[PDB]
């Protein structure tokens, strides 16, 4: 196209294609900004899940074995003058080992010691009677 | 996936980005841009998002990687999302519809140098209803151009 | 509205922390139970539940309250997936695997904080064969086992 006519219809065209193109140029730059707003709080919220399961297994790692034992101690228990006696010796025994676990953090191998302790102990007392 | 012409769409946009066109940006463009527009990023949220796509540990980064930067998981719903929330950074006050004044707040914020005849211009070109505003409609039709 | 095992197997829990029996603990080992229990809530959330049952400042909290909150917890729980999804999130390469330091840098800095000693602490299990890197599926299973 070499005509002035054609040409000034060009001219036309040509400027409103760059407008069209200033659109778009700030458009698309506010879809970017939406996007990387959204991959910030993508990013948080999946670290967020991380971090929380973590607390949880770092927590429940070290408490459990210690529930876990109490239980153990807790069992044992639910399981005139000189039979009595030798008995409330062992109750009393084991409420303390229970209530040593419920005040100070041990081992499982710790709390199995006792545990094995309580039991020999006890086997020889309901053996006896 | 986006098509080339995304792309190219996207490639226009990161030039507001990488103003003085050496085709690397650092965290401090993304910030500057960003709040310009309305946001509040961090810098702790900054260079997160820099060391997913930062490679090569520069510290700078460029077009593909700042395209995989914006790139996640999404939902159903998502994208049709953003397109309302990139409206809605022009129709910053909510009224469904972009005036005059509104389209020169953004241009100013991202630094566009441009007369008030210029503005309407941009204005009657988008005003496919002819009303002196631009809808939600006629926005996204300008933009898929 | 929860199973007799379930309720016994809670008490077994909640009595390790309440020393004297009156059925009571403080408002600072709600968190301590439910997560012994393996319940993993965020921090804002155990604020939550803080804020709604502490209304008079006594820091206290009994067995009932307690199953209550370990009822709402249980109704909206994420599954195993959904927790290797969040830490695939941050695998550059998708190999499944990710480094010790770029897991201690988002985890130190984003979101909740964790301090260092308690990554410390996962990175001695995590990376058990000290290359620095860590199979997130292996202790992802782990962690929820
Ligand atoms: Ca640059
Ligand atoms: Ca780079
Ligand atoms: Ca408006
Ligand atoms: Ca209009
Ligand atoms: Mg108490
Ligand atoms: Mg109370
Ligand atoms: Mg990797
Ligand atoms: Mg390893």
């Amino acid at each position: 196209k070499s005509d002035p006519d054609h040409l000034a219809e060009l001219v036309k065209r040509v400027n409103h294609w760059l407008i069209c193109s200033r659109w778009k140029k700030v458009q698309w730059c506010s879809l970017s900004v939406i996007k990387l707003k959204n991959k910030i709080k993508y990013r948080a919220e999946a670290c967020i899940k991380m971090q929380k399961t973590i607390r949880m297994w770092l927590c429940k790692r070290r408490h459990k074995p210690r529930i876990d034992g109490l239980v153990k101690v807790g069992t044992l228990k639910k399981r005139k003058q000189e039979m009595s006696k030798q008995v409330k010796d062992l109750e009393i025994s084991i409420d303390a080992l229970m209530a040593k676990i419920k005040s100070t953090m041990m081992t499982r191998e710790q709390i199995q010691k006792e545990y094995d302790a309580l039991v020999k102990s006890s086997a020889v007392l309901l053996s006896a009677l | 996936q986006l098509t080339e012409e995304q792309i190219a769409e996207f490639k226009e946009a990161f030039s507001l980005f990488d103003k003085d066109g050496d085709g690397t940006i650092t965290t401090k463009e993304l910030g500057t841009v960003m709040r310009s527009l309305g946001q509040n990023p961090t810098e702790a949220e900054l260079q997160d998002m820099i060391n997913e796509v930062d490679a090569d540990g520069n510290g700078t980064i460029d077009f593909p990687e700042f395209l995989t930067m914006m790139a996640r998981k999404m939902k159903d719903t998502d994208s049709e999302e953003e397109i309302r929330e990139a409206f809605r950074v022009f129709d910053k006050d909510g009224n469904g519809f972009i005036s005059a004044a509104e389209l020169r707040h953004v241009m100013t914020n991202l630094g566009e140098k441009l007369t008030d005849e210029e503005v309407d211009e941009m204005i009657r070109e988008a005003d496919i209803d002819g009303d002196g505003q631009v809808n939600y409609e006629e926005f996204v039709t300008m933009m898929t151009s």
